[PDB]
């Protein structure tokens, strides 16, 4: 019954409802920037930090940061908690 | 926005035929050569009538989605904004270029 009360959009004289959503888009629209860096010296690092193998390793390296957050358990050994420590230390350094 | 560092509107028209060859074929155009159909396919639209190198943005994608849906030969281009005028909601005078 909701449905049915949307479906009184009687615009088709010419037009199908394929072409009622996208005509809109279309006509509201505006490109964004990239924003690609120069000075090649700062050019550089831009590489590196946009690249699939550098999103790639760090959606690995995020994946193990949940690893760890979920091996804590009841009344775990105190070695198990130094050793969440430093791991916690060494994936806020990467991160850092 | 790949080729734009800033958008700027425009680009040159040395990328106008990588443009369209980076698109999925239900979009762009099929897998053989673009020499025999996407080169020949280019002209057979209509286009506004502008500098070498000066196209905008609107004026690119707005005949593709017209190539997608209900094609249209010579004769009636002036009945594509027509209709839109009719249905679509106001064009805020930013159709006059895209009208020819």
């Amino acid at each position: 019954t909701f449905q049915e009360q949307g479906e009184k959009e009687y615009k088709n004289c010419e037009l199908d409802k394929n072409q009622r959503q996208c005509v809109e888009y279309a006509l509201k629209a505006r490109p964004l920037r990239r924003y690609i860096p120069k000075n090649p010296y700062q050019y550089k690092f831009w590489y590196v930090v946009n690249s699939s193998p550098f999103e790639y390793m760090m959606f690995v390296l995020i994946m193990l940061n949940t690893l760890c957050l979920a091996m804590q358990h009841y009344e775990q050994s105190k070695m198990f908690n130094d050793a969440m420590d430093i791991l916690n230390m060494v994936f806020t350094g990467v991160f850092t | 926005s790949e080729y734009d560092p800033e958008a700027k509107g425009r680009i040159k028209h040395l990328d106008v035929v990588t443009l369209l060859r980076r698109i999925q074929p239900p979009l762009g155009f099929g897998k053989l050569c673009p020499h025999r159909v996407a080169c020949k396919r280019l002209v057979a639209m209509n286009m506004p009538l502008n500098s070498d190198g000066t196209v905008m943005f609107n004026a690119t994608l707005f005949a593709l989605v017209r190539t997608a849906l209900k094609i249209k030969t010579e004769g009636n281009l002036e009945q594509a904004n027509e209709e839109l005028r009719a249905v679509i909601k106001k064009i805020w005078k930013k159709t006059s270029m895209k009208l020819l």
